[PDB]
This record gives C-alpha cells, structure tokens and sequence, in this order.
C-alpha cells in the first residue's frame, strides 16, 4: 500500500490508481504516442458500432 | 463481450484458470454445478460456463 523503496521513485512506472485504465504514467505516454492506427483505448473497439 | 456474442454459456463471477480461451479476457469451460441444490450433472441451463 505504501510505495517507498529506499528513495527509488517508481511512480512513473507503477500503475496509477487515479485513472480508469490503471496504466502507469510512462505506459500512458507510450499508449498515447502510438496512436496512428490503434485508438489508444478499447472503449469502443470492442463492438466498433 | 468485446470478443462477441456468446450463446450456450453462463457467466460466472468467480475466477478459475482458462481452459478454452474465448477472447477479450473471457474463457469458457464445461462445468457441473451442484450449487443449484437440484440436479448436479443436469444443471438448469447449458453446462458451458464463461
Ligand atoms: C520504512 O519504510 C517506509 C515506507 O514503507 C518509510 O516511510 C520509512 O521511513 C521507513 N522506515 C525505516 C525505519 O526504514
């Protein structure tokens, strides 16, 4: 529950509880960058209607 | 489900290991349910559970 590991800050790579996809900030950045074809999220990709 | 429309299977809120991958985070199997308190082998619906 606590995230102190001697000073090594893993916040940028640990999952973000304050987001719906629960991706890490670095994971969120990576998913936002690669979006030429993939929408970056699967809110509507499940049915594509 | 995101994979599509599943017919003949009932959703289970519990989490077992995946036997037959349906897709999009869903897996199905053949299960005999005695929890129905009636007929175990012949459950009230089709015996396929996702
Ligand atoms: C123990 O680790 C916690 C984080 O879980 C930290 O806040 C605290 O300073 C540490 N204390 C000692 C004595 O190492």
């Amino acid at each position: 529950p606590i995230k102190y590991f001697g000073g090594f800050n893993f916040s940028q790579i640990l999952p973000d509880p304050s987001k719906p996809s629960k991706r890490s900030p670095i994971e969120d950045l990576l998913f936002n960058k690669v979006t030429l074809a993939d929408a970056g999220f699967i809110k509507q990709y499940g049915d594509c209607l | 489900t995101r994979a599509g429309c599943l017919i003949g299977a009932e959703y289970v809120n519990n989490s077992y290991e995946c036997d037959i991958p349906i897709g999009a985070g869903i897996c199905a199997s053949y299960q005999t349910q005695t929890k129905s308190h009636g007929s175990a082998s012949s459950v009230a619906s089709q015996s396929i559970i996702a």
